């Protein structure tokens, strides 16, 4: 089933700040905002953790779209291959979640990768979930849904139950 | 992709 990260990195405060630093032309900004909020709450409802959106400066979870190299050692690779990636909880790059601008992202109303699904996966890694061996899990390593029992068991193992 | 760092 579920994986964490080695030595169970996790947010050490009850409040975790997040910021959407860069948007996609594929979607209205407010749509990315609402879907990120929905993704975070799918995890947050299970655990004693609150998310706070900020619109400036450096939040704990920095979220954004980028093409090619974007300041970490994991440059994006244009259309196809890698779609997105995210970092275990920690300072700086830890918690951050990046989406490749060279794909197409949808709110469900158009053609594209489902951004809610993808953001729930990435933000799982942003909270300290690794990949699951359970094909029903949002944290399964490969790409209308809910967290699986495995997803919920894993996140509650790391943070405890709300 | 989930990375450490
Ligand atoms: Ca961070
Ligand atoms: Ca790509
Ligand atoms: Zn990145
Ligand atoms: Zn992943």
């Amino acid at each position: 089933g579920y994986s964490l990260f080695p030595n169970s990195p996790k947010w050490t405060s009850k409040v975790v700040t997040y910021r959407i630093v860069s948007y996609t032309r594929d979607l209205p900004h407010i749509t990315v905002d609402r879907l990120v909020s929905k993704a975070l709450n799918m995890w947050g409802k299970e655990i004693p953790l609150h998310f706070r959106k900020v619109v400036w400066g450096t939040a704990d979870i920095m979220i954004g779209f980028a093409r090619g190299a974007h300041g970490d050692s994991y440059p994006f690779d244009g259309p196809g291959n890698t779609l997105a990636h995210a970092f275990a909880p920690g300072t700086g790059l830890g918690g951050d979640a990046h989406f490749d601008e060279d794909e197409r992202w949808t709110d469900g109303s158009s053609l594209g990768i489902n951004f809610l699904y993808a953001a729930t996966h990435q933000l799982g890694h942003s909270l300290g979930m690794g990949h699951s061996s359970d094909p029903n899990a949002v944290m399964y390593p490969t790409y209308n849904f809910k967290l699986s029992q495995d997803d919920i068991k894993g996140i509650q193992k790391l943070y405890g139950k709300r | 992709x989930g990375f450490v760092x």
